[PDB]
């Protein structure tokens, strides 16, 4: 739940990393040839704004304590994430990857209730923002959070 | 174990007696 020892050394590896001139603080520049390196191929201006979401302190760099704070807050939704969809696959009864109208019928059932499919579709409809009649990782992700 | 014991225990039947 709260950061491992493990990570701590490895988000400070990562840190230092980032930080090519050893300053402390990782500037817009070294930002950019990380995200690269990360895949990434991003923009000036996504990079600034990058920049003024994890400084905290003014100094339009980032040190080791705001760079610590941002990535605790992403692996803390990522795990977040990781547990819901354990969830999501209890769902999934087919294991196909979304959940249907067939997946509800059955959960419908084993949970001996006796929905309609109409009663059902609402549900799929209500969550579903692709119109494709599906409840994908995302659509559940974002219907639970 | 407590996200999905609270959607199933709690949020599941509270979703099934509204459509109804
Ligand atoms: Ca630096
Ligand atoms: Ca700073
Ligand atoms: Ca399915
Ligand atoms: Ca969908």
């Amino acid at each position: 739940v709260g950061l491992t020892e493990e990570q701590k050394q490895e988000i400070r590896e990562a840190f230092d990393l980032f930080d090519t001139d050893g300053s402390g603080t990782i500037d817009a520049k070294e930002l950019k040839v990380a995200m690269r390196a990360l895949g990434f191929e991003p923009k000036k201006e996504e990079i600034k704004k990058m920049i003024s979401e994890i400084d905290k302190d003014g100094s339009g760099t980032i040190d080791f304590e705001e760079f610590l704070t941002m990535m605790t807050a992403k692996m803390g939704e990522r795990d977040s994430r990781e547990e819901i969809l354990k969830a999501f696959r209890l769902f999934d009864d087919d294991n196909s990857g979304t959940i249907t109208i067939k997946d509800l019928r059955r959960v419908a059932k084993e949970l001996g209730e006796n929905l309609t499919e109409e009663e059902l579709q609402e549900m799929i409809a209500e969550a579903d923002r692709n119109d494709d009649n599906e409840i994908d990782e995302d659509e559940f992700i974002r219907i639970m959070k | 174990i407590g996200a999905v014991l609270k959607v199933l225990t709690t949020g599941l039947p509270a979703l099934i007696s509204w459509i109804k």
